[PDB]
């Protein structure tokens, strides 16, 4: 049997609960076949190629479009040519927000300078014990956790000056 | 502004199709979209300088073959010649020279100062 | 934008560590246009079509589509024109089973007596204080909690002496 | 004027494709559309003032570098500070002091009255 | 001799005034000799080398590095790994603000997409033929004005989805 929209929103509401545990990661630091042109991903991956690390999210919340003139009281976003609304969880299957928006930065050198072609985000992620810090190589990692959702990109550099901002607004299925 | 858009055949599958509706739908829906732009267009050409005061080239404005220089009750620049004004019911009692006549205007069309 | 086959995994435990708040519910007393072959359901619905009542579900679990020879020595269930096979929660990833097997049975008049063509699973269902009992009707109730899957089915007449067994299987993605 | 936008995925079924191109084809259509507010701008556009008079403020226009208040010979108004006019080669004689030059244009480019 | 710190203030008040006609400029789109360590940028410059385009300033205003307790209640911004503050034209002698803070963000391809090393931003620009957009490539520039301040970074790349925010905090005698 279908799911409901319903249904998804309460995923979403469990989603965006985990925000603590959610951590960026970045990989492929090597090209791809056209550096242009990644290949679409692969949902059966659970890491990132060439991993070069992981960040905590920064930003977590339920979301929708923005429309005028019912959200003009709302907290408003900006992402991939519209404007979004965060939606707080109690207004979760009123407002239909079956969509969370994921959103870190690693600011400069917090992890080894270089490119990355890869970005994902995964959730559970549990470092070893006396590593609290919300940046990590690797090796610092106890468990990676879930990798939620990632994307093939084009690649980035990362210098000290730059703060590489990633972000990515998603649902659990994007249509049924 | 531009939509990239490619014309769909029996060739393309479904998802080739979704694609171009959404490319015309991110195009028509840009952040400062044509729609916006067109909506500038008519708000701020609403305090141009409407009518013309000089020809497209920035020389004296053209008229037609009147009978007296009180005939010209449009705003702007006018060059009249010598045989023209010579010919005037209403010109000046001096030498016929080549002339610009100036106008300048009103509370009514009816009405001008002339230099 | 999409998710991941492993996220649908993770999703298929939380929905199974509901299991003590599940409710079967049952409805649509009156017919359908054609009682041979019923219409595709409803997922907008917060309950059912017609509402008999509730009772407290029996059995619980994941479970995958069966498949020799790897699961010749396994606890198999027939249903929904398919085979399938029983999944533990920490066998999930594993095993893939991103599928939810739910069932109750109701007992002659333990809730009121005629025709049933609806099947629904509620999870977070509240009795009203000093209620224990496991068959609820709609009054007895103090929240009804949420209506997660529902189905539309042939006529099942209920009698003193009959014991109507129901039960799905499902995903909460099966078609991306 | 604004387009109503949804973005469409794979498993969207037929209908939201359909749904979002009757968005558009609607908002293209509709009465006082995009195209006709457009051509009604073109008209009201070619009975203008094809060049400058002032700045875009309502202040003088600017110049070049110039030999000569007889190289300015564009239509308008143009400010002239006394330490420019102080360098100019057909300056008036009188003291130097700050001045504005009205240009006024006559039957050709290379003719025209400065005050 | 020697200048006074307040006259760098009120100098920092005059660049301010001048804002309107500030843009971003970004440029050297092919390599360095190393990548990782571009030449240190030369003060007799005038333009960026292998020009891309140049973007106006979506924010310019008089800044100062924060102090606490005074500026934990203000309008704070985060720049290069340090915290500031805003301040405005007649306070700036009061907050002691000679730093200036530029910044333009050069959305998805709104300039030419493909990478970057150098930014830079220059005053007095003027673009060609009536033009009102804000981001201008070298054919639609008529006078360059003034390039006040310009970094010689690490490449980096720009795709459709990637906002480039680009931006500094300058003062008008750095270290005399």
């Amino acid at each position: 049997a279908i799911a409901t929209y319903n249904s998804h929103v309460e995923l979403a509401k469990y989603l965006v609960s985990k925000a603590d545990s959610v951590y960026l990661t970045i990989g492929k630091s090597t090209p791809w076949s056209n550096e242009t042109n990644p290949p679409q991903p692969d949902e059966n991956a659970t890491v990132l190629q060439e991993v070069i690390g992981y960040k905590k999210a920064t930003k977590v919340t339920l979301v929708r479009p923005s429309k005028s003139p019912e959200d003009d009281n709302k907290n408003l976003i900006s992402y991939g040519n519209k404007s979004w609304v965060e939606v707080t969880p109690e207004n979760a299957k009123a407002e239909g927000a079956k969509w969370v928006y994921l959103e870190s930065s690693i600011v400069g050198d917090e992890l080894p300078l270089g490119t990355y072609r890869q970005v994902g985000f995964v959730m559970d992620l549990v470092a070893k014990s006396g590593i609290s810090k919300f940046n990590l190589v690797p090796s610092e990692v106890e468990s990676t956790g879930t990798l939620l959702f990632f994307d093939n990109k084009q690649f980035q550099n990362r210098s000290e000056q730059t703060t590489a901002k990633e972000r990515f607004i998603v649902e659990v299925d994007p249509n049924s | 502004m531009a939509l990239n858009f490619t014309t769909i055949t029996e060739n393309n599958v479904i998802r080739d199709l979704t694609t171009q509706v959404n490319n015309i739908g991110e195009e028509l829906t840009k952040e400062r979209n044509i729609f916006d732009i067109t909506d500038d267009l008519v708000y701020n050409f609403n305090k141009s300088q409407k009518i013309k005061l000089t020809d497209d080239k920035g020389l004296t404005k053209s008229y037609g073959n009147i009978t007296a220089l009180r005939d010209i009750k449009e705003p702007g620049y006018y060059y009249i010649g010598a045989r023209t004004l010579a010919t005037l019911l209403d010109r000046p009692d001096m030498e016929s020279l080549d002339v610009v006549l100036h106008v300048v205007p009103l509370d009514t069309s009816s009405k001008v100062v002339q230099h």
